[PDB]
RNA sequence: CUGUUGCUUAUAGACGAUGGCAUCAGAAAUCGGUGUUGUAAGCUUUAGAGUUUCUUAAUCAAUACUCUCGGGUAUUGAAUG
RNA sequence: GUCAUCUAAUUAGUGACGCGCAUGAAUGGAUCACCGUGAUUCCCACUGUCCCUAUCUGCAAUCUAGUGAAACCACAGUCAA
RNA sequence: UGAAACUGUCCUUAGUGCAGAUCUUGGUGGUAGUAGCAAAUACUAAGAAGAGGAAAAAAACAUCUUAGAACUGAAGAGGAGAAAGGUUCCUAAACAACAUUACUUGGAUUAGGGUGAAUCGAUCCUAAAUUACAGAUGGAAAUCCUUAAGAAAAGGAUUGAAAGGGAAUAAGAUUAAUAGUUCUUAAUCAAGAGAAAUGGUAACAUAUCAUGAACUUUAAAAUGGAGUGUGAAAAUCUACGGAAGAGUUCUCUUUUCUUCUUAACAAAAGUAAAUUCCACUGAAAUGAAUCAAUCAGAGAAGUGGAAUUUAUUGGCUUUGUAAGAAAUUCAAUGAAUUGUGGUAUUUUUGCAGUCUUCAUAAAAAUUAAAGGGAAUCUUUUGCUCGUACUAAUAACCGCAACAGGUCUCCAAGAAGCAAAAUCUUUAGUUAAAUAGAAUAACGCAGGUAAGGGAAGUCGGCAACAUAGCUCUGUAAGUUAGCAAGAAAGAGUAGCUCUGGUGAUUAUCGAAUCAGAACUUUAAAGGUUAGGGG
RNA sequence: GAUUCACGCAGUGUUAACGUGCAAAUUACUUGUCAUAUUUGAGUAUAGGGGCGAAAGACUCAUCGAACUAUCUAGUAGCUGG
């Protein structure tokens, strides 16, 4: 006989693929007699009719190489096949820095470090690439508050 | 996988009487597993 | 490319059904029947289609009223 | 197409009613020469044009 | 007598042919010889650069020592029984 | 064409000479930087292109079961004079 | 043999004699059981059904189920549409023919069944353009004109888009097949029926409220592209906490995998980003700000407010719908659970400014508002037509189940700069012009090779060779922009560590860069991947 | 109207495959190109002494140094065949 019809109205009522389903093979007269999608719903109850599990995919190998990423053991100069911009790019560099850096100013100048005038000059300093970092920042702004009050 | 097979195997053959007709014969075959080849010959099974 | 490659997109109809002949040669974009000469209030015949005469004609159809007169 | 002009899809149907053989009955007529319609068609052979 | 057939037959071969054996036949394992690669899997050498948790206990650790001239393969067109 | 240069060797290439069969200025003349699945010559590197062929794999070809055309065809099919 | 018409002589008449015309039409040979039935990786075992695996191996066996092994690899051989096809859709009986063997299979034969809309489209509007009455032209057929010529049409006629504009519907379930169309539940829209308001300084705000004619104006429908930043959702990944099920387990693994969801339409606990305006004040010692810009006495910054946008109400969480659904389990219809996050990537959708044009990137139907002051909640109905199926290595066009051609939507993991090559999950399929044996020549496709290295050749044709990233270095010439990735050299693996780059106020988080010991088969090269002068 | 890779596309070379083919122009690798003088769907406009052409006498339904179709037409042939 021909399950074809058993096949795909299986699939159909379970909603899955015609590869997840199941059909007993033992019981081969019994679901021949199955011509309607009642009577499948039926068969399924009494476990004729099986959903098959999905293939296990597991992420064991990817998460363990991930951990070893972190403490650098992978990310060597034979492993890069990017160019520099292309894995660091140096405009997002460029804005998370100034980003960095312009917060710093404005707290300066909201808690009183600061007045406008010499939070201005900061500015277009910062703005001109002169500090690397935001330490390099703050010695900067030190520096130039006790010559102030000197 | 379809491109390689195991360069030995052990297995045993059992001949029975066809269910249907008592005159005719049928063969079985089946597997062995076995750990090791060394020191195995052809033995009648009984 | 000029043969079996070029077919590939002929999906466009050219000519439908015509309203007064029945025949699939009503021009779209022309707005014309091709054979039966439409909206032309004459039908479109040609002396040199004498075999196109003899194909639709007086006499070539049911002749539902034309048939009672005559014998009358 | 999905889509069709009332008027186009009535002759599909009627090419679909006319697409049938000669009823056996018919064929037992006496002097009966009409055993096959020959003006049969299938959507794979030949395609109506219209 | 000869041919077919069998040894999924060879000193032969596109197919035919040719050559050998056909119950002291044949075939197959296994065992030894003979080759190839390079020391299997399990556990042990503060092995081991260093790290962590302890508070000299452990744990992780490329690679590396002994068992190991090991393990694996070996007619398929190799040779014995 | 003649002189140099490229090579062991140059009807090839390049640089010069010019009474140029019959070059030449928007029928555009001279000049070239970037560019070109354009034409030409020479170096380095590499190699079965070659000395000079050997060998490996898949699919065919070979044989068989099923299935099964076409081009062509006066008749046909051994040579010398 | 054949079974119903025919013959001989004389005149008359003619569609009167075939071996050729590459003659016309029909039929049939040798070639010949020959050439072939070889792109798209691939099938195997057990069982069922059937006349259809038999047998001295006749070494092969179509369909269906199970298991193994595999391919397409999510820009697919997946799930759906437009055109085109037209019943090919679903089921049953049946296999004479057809799918270059066969077929119990089929997009093939026979007979039935199948397409359900107030909300999706057509219908409505106009674009490029198209076509009428009258008028003009022409010997004629006919042509021109499309609002100009008209006693025609407040202003200009017809047609023209299933991708442009457009009133209004979603979730679950159901069929052998239809479903924003049926059923349950829950909504929306249009047309109908039962001397005329307040508040706020202002920007502006008020469950219909709170009158508003002719006429006129404004706006919407309705507007290019590039690139940067960013809000939100979804997917993927991940942090903490779990509940249920599954896989591995003599070697370990507090382990690896799966489920943990929610619509249209409305509500308003809580709470965002960006832009534009309003009020107070008046900036120089000039300030404010972005990745970039850009802005200010025709008024900055500050403080307090108003508005709009953010895939329906009002953007996100949350709420009604609504858990009663759905998913994952358990028991034999009934029971359980359904937290909170992320300074991560991609996609989608908005927003903000910047750049660019000798390019400035549609109209109407239709709607609202204004200026003016003429006049004095319940319920009914919602018509016509399309709706099945393929949408392609078998339903379309190429004579066909043709390696050709044919417009779109959705889109997982690894690795990587990458939607690249390569492998896999969800889904699909294992058949797509037949196989078995042997392993000759000559081939087609893919390869290697000692020593020499273009001596081969018209010619380095073909093949070999270089190939990623980092650092050092880079000539003549030049239109000063380039040449330039010039050329040339070095580094690169694994493991164990060290340091730099922040957020929030001690805790938390990102891939990126640099450096050091040790080990080995000494490291881009599986795939992808410049020969140079 | 910068350099490249990809989805795609074209057709430089092998003057490879095939050449009674998968195909009345295709396949494989190599090569080039792959968004603004770009690619592409539908609608619409242009017609044979005409159209359209970044120009090859190219394209105008496998037909183009003048398409297809029918009538004149059994066109004429000092030439070939019977």
């Amino acid at each position: 006989v021909s399950l074809k019809l058993q096949k795909r109205l299986a699939a159909s009522v379970l909603k899955c693929g015609n590869r997840k389903v199941w059909l007993d093979p033992n019981e081969t007269p019994e679901i021949s007699l199955a011509n309607s999608r009642k009577a499948i719903r039926k068969l399924i109850k009494d476990r004729l009719i099986i959903k098959k599990p999905a293939a296990m995919h597991s992420r064991a190998r990817v998460v363990e190489r991930k951990q070893a990423k972190i403490l650098g053991r992978h990310t060597g100069h034979g492993k890069r096949k990017g160019t520099k911009n292309a894995r660091t790019p140096q405009k997002t560099l460029w804005i998370i820095r100034m980003r960095v850096l312009r917060r710093l100013l404005l707290k300066y100048r909201t808690t009183g470090k600061i007045d406008k005038h010499m939070y201005h000059d900061f500015y277009l300093k910062v703005k001109g690439n002169q500090y690397k970092n935001k330490k390099a920042l703050m010695e900067s702004i030190f520096k130039a508050l006790e010559e102030k009050k000197l | 996988g379809i491109r390689s097979v195991a360069d030995r195997i052990r297995v045993r053959m059992a001949r029975l009487p066809i269910e249907g007709e008592e005159g005719k014969f049928y063969t079985l075959v089946s597997y062995v597993p076995v750990a090791s080849f060394k020191g195995l010959v052809t033995k009648t099974v009984e | 490319t000029k043969g079996t490659s070029c077919r590939g997109t002929r999906h466009n109809k050219t000519h439908i059904l015509c309203k007064r002949c029945g025949k699939r040669s009503w021009h779209l974009q022309k707005q014309r029947c091709a054979s039966c000469g439409y909206p032309d209030a004459k039908m479109r015949q040609y002396a040199w289609g004498y075999k196109a005469l003899r194909r639709r004609t007086q006499g070539t159809g049911r002749m539902r009223h034309l048939k009672i007169a005559l014998k009358r | 197409t999905g889509h069709k002009g009332f008027s186009y899809k009535l002759k599909l149907g009627k090419k679909i009613h006319q697409n049938r053989g000669v009823p056996q009955w018919f064929r037992m007529k006496t002097g009966n020469t009409i055993n096959y319609n020959f003006k049969r068609r299938h959507w794979n052979r030949r395609k109506m044009g219209m």
